[PDB]
């Protein structure tokens, strides 16, 4: 059954001229789709529509080659082959009979241009704090005018197109938010210095969208109330509130962030430094001086918790992005009750990894049908459910095996899953023991929450967990039959690596003073006061037992010989890695490999 | 040698069950399965069993034809044979009806040990195998969780795991009634192979006459409460 | 009538839930003039009888067996004893795992009425109500004793609350059948 105090939270609500059936938001994020991906758009969204979300949005959409955000992806709405490809969407959106955002983007000199060869205006000359080598010209007046229009125009297309709301993106430090902070808005002219100055770009371009398409959708904005940089750029109570107060009465709706785009990995929260709700001190803030409906992300998966947002008055509505791409079904999960089948969203952010590497589709940690929903057709809630009576063997009960098993368990096959292990989870089980990965467990601990379920349904199914480990003899007499082998993989015991694809001679973790991140993960081998991580891999390994040993309180130096946490850069995480890593004064030695080992000392190389 | 081992099939619940008449639970609700404490008796008995070199484990039901689908998986899971012992009028026999009724099988068959689980899933009732212990009128110990016998001892070492978790060591004569206790051994898990060789085998189904007894013996009629209501609280 | 209670002890020690059944009792006796007996089990099981000369005892009947702590033969024999020889209407025990152990042996000789963690308690006419968990604990589960004479009760301990302060029970003492346990403890571990 539905507990009855999330009731609250299956109430329309009034946005302009538009009516949310329910509180449940999916705001504007990439997915890796565009104007270019129709199918794909069109289907990710569509399920999360029939899955029950209210509102579902395009990622940031272009109004206008001078905003090209090649080499990543964004939507775009330039012309009537866009409103078409756009189009899929709405129609696909609307017969699930929930409404269609599209989120109106310019971003100024943070748009490479890559493809489109133009030049992009902004109040400023300035250069990008982000795509460093790309400039913008400063627009005078007849430079405000055309590209509000350029809005103007879009949004009579997005109408074309069936939207349902339309934005005003001003966050992550796009266009308008642009104008409105300091930081990159050195006019002395009118729509510079004041605040009225500020935010008469942003004022007007409302108004002039609002007159565009006003009657027929909602107008809504995104806006980065505070910066949190501090003074110098946007605060929420400095800039923000005022802000929000001289736009009110042209927003349908706020939908509310902080951060800037140099470093959104505080929008979109690690849950390796944030947890739910982290905006909230900062969303608040909107409330108390909005008058209309208010939205703000935060890693919202838990109904408890939303409940207590909008009861205490700090959002009317639920946006979500990551949640929702993790379980596009998870309102008719909190509409039905069902909390126990809930995906919940790890806050690993590789989704956002790939659109940040620029080209590739999103591809999500819990949700394996997530990008796959058009071109594999794979629906996350409905199985083809097997013809016959054949059964399944899987070794080993990790993030693979265990979803072999959710799976096929759910196609309704019959399965027997093993695992040595004494839990569900493969490596997860210590990935998610490094410091800050504790929200990482959710992988697994919804697998061994759904195949406990999937037992129960199919009577021959069988979880055999703290099992002597699986030979070639038990296997081929083991009756199943398929079997599926999912054993994993270990740390490499002896230097090997990427740059030699050799062993580092001296290399072997069976002497005393050389450990792997087992090992070290274990906890039962012995640490000696100097460490030295010897690390040939870009992603969180190495950094992450560096801040284990570091608190710990030895001494520590990464040596890399390869880019150190060069995927954190993507995964938004990097910042706070190394701010991280600085702290606890840990030592880094790049672009240094090592020759080869001996008691108590290595040999290592400038790779240069 | 022979070591019965007196297995139930439990009833759970779904979320979100109704009661039916005021009584008991709706029907649709429910869902069976082998109680969870007779995996750690059948076990102990097959431990014995592989200890030696010649050891029957049995095996032993009162119920339903549903409860087949339990002994099976004892099958499975390593017993010799398994015997369900039935009729209609054994509608809801309490805890010490069905000690009488194990009883009666358990003189046929003549064992030289029988073990039955602490409580069970679903009633924990904590009665069935001292009830069974007193009408056979044997040497009891509940609640063990350790185990050295040897087959045709005359003679067993027990540990009871007390309150808070403090064990004590018995003595006891055998042959004798034991409820085995969780934690007490690692329970095996059958092969598909295994559980296939399962299906082949017979179940053996003995009839209230088989045993001497009748339907004025069985059934809530002779039971030892009665029920009054169920109700979610 | 009379009701009984059996206290528990181990490794000289008195347990709590003794005064818990105690204070059970009391709270489900039918009038003022119904007493209460409380018997102690025990080689030595008169050092007990200071720790429960306490309130709402009416007696304490010690009865020294073979063994020093608890042995199922020596209590079901001790017990059928007590109760044989003062008729009770009901009889508590603790819901312990000393319990598991012979409880129900004496339900199943005699036909008394039987029911165990019981965790509600309760006269409707003179008609005793014991109220049960089903299903795990799904449900609450209540029973009667229909014609029952003597109905034996395991309670669910730290359910009810004791009596305060100090009592004058009238001691007895009597031995327990000298019968030789099938059992023998040795060490605690
Ligand atoms: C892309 C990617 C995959 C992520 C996950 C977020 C995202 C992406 N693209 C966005 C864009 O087109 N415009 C925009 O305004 N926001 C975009 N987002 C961020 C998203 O909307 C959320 O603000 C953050 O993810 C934080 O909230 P939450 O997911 O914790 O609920
Ligand atoms: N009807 C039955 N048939 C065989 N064993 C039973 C039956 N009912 C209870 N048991 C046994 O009693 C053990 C303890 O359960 P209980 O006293 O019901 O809590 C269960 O494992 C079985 O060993
Ligand atoms: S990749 Fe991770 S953070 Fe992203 S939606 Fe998926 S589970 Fe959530």
């Amino acid at each position: 059954a539905r507990d009855p105090k999330h009731d609250i939270l299956f109430e329309p609500i009034q946005i302009g001229p538009k009516t949310l059936r329910n509180r449940f938001y999916q705001v504007p994020h990439c997915i890796g789709a565009g104007s270019d991906k129709p199918g794909f758009q069109s289907a990710h969204r569509s399920v999360k529509a029939e899955g029950g979300w209210a509102a579902l949005n395009t990622e940031y959409c272009s109004i206008n080659p001078e905003s090209d955000d090649t080499h990543r992806l964004s939507a775009r709405i330039w012309d009537e082959g866009d409103v078409r490809n756009l189009k899929a969407m709405t129609d696909e959106v609307h017969k699930y009979g929930a409404l269609a955002g599209v989120e109106l983007w310019y971003g100024g000199a943070h748009a490479p241009n890559m493809e489109s060869r133009a030049t992009p205006r902004g109040p400023s000359q300035y250069a990008s704090e982000f795509e460093t080598l790309s400039y913008c010209k400063e627009m005078d007046l007849s430079d405000i005018a055309q590209v509000q229009q350029f809005y103007v125009d879009a949004a009579k297309r997005s109408r074309d197109a069936g939207f349902d709301i339309v934005y005003v993106y001003g966050a992550h430090s796009y266009l308008p938010l642009q104008f409105l902070n300091p930081y990159y808005n050195k006019r002395t002219d009118k729509y510079g210095g004041s605040l009225e100055n500020r935010a008469r770009f942003w004022l007007e371009t409302l108004e002039k969208v609002k007159h565009a398409v006003g009657s027929d959708c909602a107008i809504a904005t995104r806006f980065g109330v505070d910066t949190v940089y501090g003074p110098g750029q946007i605060e929420a109570e400095v800039d923000g509130q005022k802000f929000v107060e001289m736009a009110d009465s042209l927003v349908d709706m706020w939908d509310i962030t902080i951060g800037d785009i140099a470093e959104w990995g505080e929008d979109a929260g690690p849950s390796r430094f944030y947890q739910q709700g982290h905006t909230i001190p900062w969303v608040k803030l909107v409330k108390q001086v909005s008058k209309k409906p208010v939205l703000g992300v935060g890693r919202y998966t838990d109904p408890e918790k939303m409940i207590e947002i909008v009861t205490k008055g700090y959002a009317d509505i639920i946006g979500c992005a990551r949640p929702s791409i993790a379980d596009p079904f998870l309102p008719q999960k909190v509409e039905q009750g069902r909390y126990d089948d809930i995906r919940v969203c790890i806050g690993c952010n590789v989704c956002i990894s790939r659109w940040e590497i620029g080209g590739p589709p999103m591809i999500c940690t819990q949700n394996a049908t997530a990008g796959e929903e058009y071109r594999r057709g794979w629906h996350p809630e409905k199985f083809r459910q097997t013809k016959n009576k054949d059964s399944v063997l899987i070794v080993g009960a990790g993030p693979s095996g265990s979803e072999a098993a959710r799976v096929l368990m759910e196609s309704g096959y019959t399965v027997h899953l093993t695992d040595t292990a004494e839990k569900i989870g493969g490596h997860l089980n210590q990935v998610a023991a490094l410091p800050g990965l504790g929200e990482w467990s959710y992988h697994r601990d919804y697998r061994e929450t759904q195949i406990t379920k999937l037992l129960k349904k199919n009577k021959e199914s069988q979880l055999a967990l703290g099992q002597k480990p699986m030979t070639a003899d038990d296997v081929l007499q083991y009756g199943a039959d398929k079997v599926i082998i999912a054993t994993g993989a270990r740390w490499n015991t002896d230097g090997t690596n990427c740059l030699t694809h050799d062993p580092i001679p001296g290399a072997d973790a069976s002497l005393p003073d050389q450990l792997t991140p087992e090992q070290v993960m274990d906890g039962k081998k012995k640490i000696g006061k100097r460490v030295v991580i010897l690390n040939a891999d870009t992603y969180f390994m190495a950094p992450s037992l560096a801040e284990k040993l570091a608190t710990a309180g030895h001494e520590v130096t990464i040596v890399s010989g390869v880019h150190l946490a060069n995927y954190m850069h993507f995964t938004l995480e990097y910042p706070n890695m190394m701010r991280r890593l600085h702290e606890l004064h840990v030592e880094e030695l790049g672009d240094h490999f090592c020759s080869r080992i001996e008691p108590g000392r290595m040999e290592i190389y400038n790779i240069w | 040698m022979k070591i019965l081992v007196a297995v139930k099939q439990t009833a759970a619940l779904e979320e979100d069950f109704e009661i039916r008449d005021g009584m008991d639970v709706d029907e649709d609700f429910m869902m069976y399965d082998l109680n969870e404490w007779d995996d750690f008796s059948l076990e102990e008995a097959m431990k014995i069993k592989e200890s030696s070199d010649d050891v029957e484990v049995v095996v032993v039901s009162v119920g339903p034809d549903r409860v087949d689908e339990s002994l099976r998986k004892c099958l499975a899971k390593g017993a010799d044979r398994a015997v369900r012992v039935w009729d209609d009028a054994a509608e809801g026999s309490d805890a010490i009806v069905v000690g009488r009724i194990l009883t009666e099988v358990i003189k046929k068959e003549a064992p030289d040990m029988v073990f039955a689980g602490v409580q069970s899933s679903d009633q924990a009732y904590a009665s069935t195998g001292i009830s069974v212990a007193s009408y056979l009128n044997w040497p009891h110990a509940a609640v063990v969780a350790d185990l050295q016998y040897k087959p045709g001892d005359n003679k067993a070492v027990i540990r009871r795991e007390l309150e808070g978790g403090m064990l004590q060591e018995v003595e006891i004569n055998c042959p004798a009634v034991l409820t085995i206790q969780l934690g007490i051994n690692k329970p095996r898990y059958a092969s598909l192979r295994g559980i296939k060789q399962a299906a082949t085998k017979p179940i053996e189904e003995v009839s209230l006459a088989d045993i001497g007894l009748s339907a004025n013996d069985v059934g809530a009629a002779q039971s030892m409460s009665r029920v009054r209501r169920m109700y979610i609280p | 009538s009379k009701i009984l209670v059996i206290a528990e002890h181990r490794r000289n020690d008195l347990r709590p839930v003794s005064l818990e059944l105690i204070g059970a009792a009391n709270g489900l006796k039918k009038s003022g003039e119904d007493k209460v007996v409380v018997a102690v089990i025990g080689s030595q099981a008169d050092a007990f009888v200071p720790a429960l000369s306490v309130n709402g005892v009416d007696e304490l009947v010690v009865v020294k067996g073979s063994s020093i702590d608890f042995d199922p033969d020596v209590f079901e024999a001790s017990v059928s004893a007590l109760i044989a020889a003062h008729n009770p209407s009901v009889v508590l025990l603790p819901h312990s795992v000393d319990s598991l152990g012979y409880a129900s042996s004496l339900a199943s000789k005699t036909g008394y009425g039987f029911a165990t963690d019981v965790y509600i308690v309760e006269y409707q006419g003179d008609e005793l109500v014991a109220t049960r968990g089903g299903y795990n604990q799904k449900v609450n589960v209540e029973v009667d004793f229909p014609g029952k004479s003597t109905v034996v009760l395991t309670i669910r301990p730290s359910v009810f609350k004791p009596l305060e302060g100090a009592g004058s029970p009238v001691v007895s003492n009597v031995d327990a059948p000298s019968v030789q346990s099938r059992s023998q403890n040795k060490d605690y571990v």
